[PDB]
DNA sequence: AAAAAAAAAAAAAAAA
């Protein structure tokens, strides 16, 4: 059963923004999958992210940015999150969050650029709320909200 | 200007530093002498700057 | 008195 | 070699009943205690500063990147770290005319200048206040560089620049914190500078007060401020034990009157009945005649001490079981005598005496850092060294730009547990509401208490001072 | 079977009227459609508005403004919706609402 | 305690007396922040404090 | 400088239409991009497209027809043209080809 | 009118 959720982004430069949302949905209750959560690293961390996508994702939330926006690896996650949107017969898999005001909606990533995106570029907690409502509309598999976890 | 190998005068623009200590006897934790360290300027190595 | 200063001992520490 | 003790790095408590080290991290995953809807802001000053006042609200509206996330985490944003809406529509604007603001500004007298231009803020603050129907929680108020240039002691105006209330201290902020006290209005000045610094210019062309690494702590700090004020809840200790009172007496001078008087000003922390934290000032101040005595007379220490133990017993029942005298002067019999007596039976009397001048600097063998904050030299079970000022591994650095000075804390009067006193203070190094940071240097009942007494000591007719911290930090 | 309502309008600029109009209409049991309280996140929005003017739009309501005169987004919608009356034959199916003075 | 008294003008005062220093106090010496203080006040006080 | 001009269409259906414009256009001296034309694949392909409609395409021909009207890929190149086509201020840019009865 | 041992009021810079 696929519970879990996963943010792409950019590693060197969107880790902090990754960071807030993976502990505040954490806390919440949701399942979160992401690179920057898991300590240490192999090289099967590339298969391993692969067969998330595609065997226990259930929402796909992309970082926006300048600096993830051309990103080779977000491109390939992105890729094979649009396979498993297919695969799946669900259209509202991909959930981009836009979250920087130099990244225009002008120059969205073609994969994406369709899209409909949370709004981060304002305030976060805006988005925060906006993503709360969408994943409660979706029925997305969550559990009783404890901070400790996220703690 | 450098005893052992370290350096204690020095130059920073037009102003020579030098490294200096107050001493001070105290005996309630022991008897020990305290010391405390401070930078002083001056123009030409000499007079220090009023 | 001594030129060497009094050392003291700390059972912790840290790295960069 | 001597050994040198650690004590374990205190923790605070956030929303949830969840715990972290820092201040600032728990804040942005955790949130406040207390739920805040909104922050209705009054501003009050120029037209020419309202703007600026503008920009850096909507600017800290938006999440803050600062330099190196490690070295101190980044803002992510008011609304989303305080679960409170602060936002720029709905403030209460009061204008002050460029004209009269430069009227008062050059005056020959400081003493003149400073009480017409405090003034000249506090009557509209106040017919804001009274004769409006917005309501305000809180008060910013803007003041230009100028001013600041000449409104505080020993500013002397150029001789161009001249163009033309000894009772009231010549200090703008200190004076302007005292005379609205009887009024209870929870005020917090802002200077054209800690604005949009950007703006001023200096010869070279370098912004005076570059913030530009350091933008994160600052809305970290100011966000702060404006929560506290407002009425939140921003952390609380958690390690505090049942029935122990703190208190912490300052001494400051009064050069108003003949002598400076030394006024001496208290603060009080303990809990609740729950686990709620009480933490607000206990200012009766006891004025101290003789110029340097900084030993409060018999009745007045009774009376201090007799309105510190029923501050406690309306709020919670009884009286404590310990009471912890925290203090920057050290206690002679006399006032601990008076002390003893009014004290009951089961209370623990403990006079702690706190002090910096200890000239200790405890240097380490290799490496280009300091000695790990939290170190503690025990001298002997009434005396100690504790270095609350030091290297902590999650700030990345240490709180000092050289070698830190530890607190020399020995307890002066009572028995006390050398190893409890000594976990305690750290403690309260750690509640400081002013400024968001990792801990502070100087336990807060010293700070806070240090505080209300300057605020105190600037208005000679202060009648019954409120004991909230928020009308003086 | 058709049984929304599709308030089309500049969204940058007329959220206000459009929320409050669609919370009356809500209010008073009247299915309604609009992007900014009924759309999702995640879709392809386009093809969403497509599809719903097409199959469940029972009537469409139009926001006229000095903004939404001349919007790119607002005249694609107006287009389908013209398509969708003649393929429906009801001249009434297309209400504009004019706030702008 | 206050309420029985005999005398109605020092038995209002007293009344007043006793939740405006608790209010006072409340807004003075606390750390909240309140908007509106909502003043509670049962029947028998309604029925013997006013003229 | 943009001179290519891209054809976009449904790629397994509509082979024998895109192939024809194609080989005409080019004769015709008209530089011409689209899928087909090239010979081979990679990964890299998706991201391509996307360059030339932001880089060089000054004029984006959309085969349209039963195939391609709801077609992913073509949807995503129609938004990308529509996209460079507000930026370029250009509203003779996308020129659809409807082949369909 | 000194001594050491303790006090606070103030202004300046540099970071946090
Ligand atoms: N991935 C996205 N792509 C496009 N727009 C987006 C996206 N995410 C959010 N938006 C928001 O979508 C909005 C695009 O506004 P516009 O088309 O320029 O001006 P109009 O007056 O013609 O909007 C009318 C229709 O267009 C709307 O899409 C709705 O479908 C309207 O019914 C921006 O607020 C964006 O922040």
């Amino acid at each position: 059963m696929r519970n879990k959720i996963f943010i792409s982004h950019a590693t060197p430069d969107d880790n902090d923004f990754t960071r807030w949302l993976a502990l505040k949905l954490i806390g919440l209750g949701y399942e979160v999958w992401c690179d920057i959560l898991f300590l240490d690293k192999g090289v099967d961390f590339w298969s391993n992210i692969e067969k998330v996508i595609r065997e226990d994702t259930c929402k796909f939330l992309l970082v926006s940015s300048s600096y993830s926006n051309q990103r080779e690896g977000v491109l390939k996650e992105l890729a094979v999150a649009a396979k498993v949107k297919k695969q799946l017969k669900d259209d509202k898999f991909i959930i981009p969050l836009a979250i920087d005001e130099q990244l225009s909606y002008d120059d969205i990533n073609i994969d994406i650029v369709r899209l409909n995106a949370i709004d981060f570029k304002m305030s976060w907690a805006r988005g925060l709320k906006d993503i709360l409502e969408a994943f409660e509309k979706q029925k997305v598999p969550k559990e009783v909200a404890d901070a400790s976890k996220s703690n | 200007d450098k005893f052992e190998k370290t350096m204690l005068v020095g130059k920073q623009k037009d102003k020579n530093w030098h490294f200096a200590i107050s001493g001070a006897s105290k005996l309630y934790p022991f008897p020990v002498l305290m010391i405390s360290s401070h930078i002083f300027f001056t123009a030409d190595g000499k007079k220090l700057i009023d | 008195v001594s030129n060497e200063p009094v050392k003291f001992k700390g059972n912790v520490s840290y790295n960069i | 070699m001597k050994e040198l003790i650690y004590i374990e790095e205190p923790k605070i408590l956030f929303a949830h009943g969840q715990k972290c080290t820092d201040a600032r991290d728990g804040l942005a995953l955790f949130g406040p205690l207390n739920n805040l809807y909104g922050i209705k802001s009054g501003v009050i000053g120029t037209k020419q500063g309202l703007k600026i006042f503008r920009d850096y609200l909507d600017h800290i509206q938006k999440p803050i990147y600062n330099s190196n996330s490690i070295t101190r985490p980044m803002f992510p944003g008011f609304e989303a770290v305080f679960d409170c809406k602060w936002e720029s529509t709905g403030i209460t604007f009061k204008e002050v005319t460029n004209e009269d603001i430069g009227k008062f500004l050059y005056n020959s007298s400081t003493h003149k200048r400073t009480y017409d231009l405090v003034s000249l803020f506090i009557d509209k603050i106040i017919s804001a206040n009274k004769n409006e129907d917005e309501n305000v929680d809180v008060w910013f108020v803007i003041v230009p560089d100028e001013i600041y240039k000449y409104c505080r002691p020993n500013s002397v105006l150029p001789k161009e620049m001249v163009q033309t209330t000894y009772n009231y201290d010549a200090q703008f902020h200190d004076q302007f914190k005292a005379r609205l006290l009887k009024h209870t209005i929870p005020t917090q000045i802002f200077r054209e500078s800690t604005l949009a610094w950007r703006d001023f210019k200096n010869a070279f062309g370098l912004p005076i007060r570059d913030f530009s690494k350091i933008e994160g702590h600052l809305a970290w700090t100011i966000s702060t401020a404006a929560f506290y004020k407002a009425g939140g809840k921003p952390w609380k200790l958690s390690d505090v034990r049942n029935g122990v009172c703190y208190l912490g007496l300052v001494y400051k001078k009064v050069e108003k009157s003949k002598n400076p008087r030394n006024a001496c000003c208290a603060a009080q922390m303990f809990l609740d009945n729950g686990d709620g934290t009480v933490f607000k000032g206990e200012v009766g101040p006891w004025y101290n005649p003789k110029n340097g005595q900084y030993h409060l007379e018999p009745k007045e220490a009774k009376a201090l001490l007799s309105q510190s133990l029923q501050s406690y017993k309306e709020q919670i029942g009884e009286y404590p079981k310990e009471v912890f005298i925290h203090a920057k002067t050290r206690f002679n019999h006399q006032e601990w005598d008076a002390f003893l007596e009014v004290t009951p039976k089961e209370t623990n009397l403990v006079g702690v005496t706190i002090s910096k001048t200890k000239p200790l600097k405890l240097y380490k063998t290799e490496g280009d850092y300091t000695i790990l904050r939290g170190n503690a030299y025990v001298v002997n079970e009434r005396s100690a060294f504790l270095w609350t000022v030091g290297y902590v591994p999650k700030i990345q650095t240490a709180l000092s730009m050289e070698v830190p000075n530890p607190l020399f804390i020995e307890i002066n009067k009572g028995e006390a547990d050398i190893k409890q006193v000594l976990k305690d203070i750290l403690s309260l190094t750690k509640l400081n509401y002013n400024a968001c940071i990792f801990a502070d240097g100087e336990p807060v009942t010293l700070r806070f208490a240090d505080k209300i007494g300057e605020i105190l000591t600037a208005s000679t007719d202060i009648k019954t001072p409120p004991l909230a911290f928020k009308y003086y930090i």
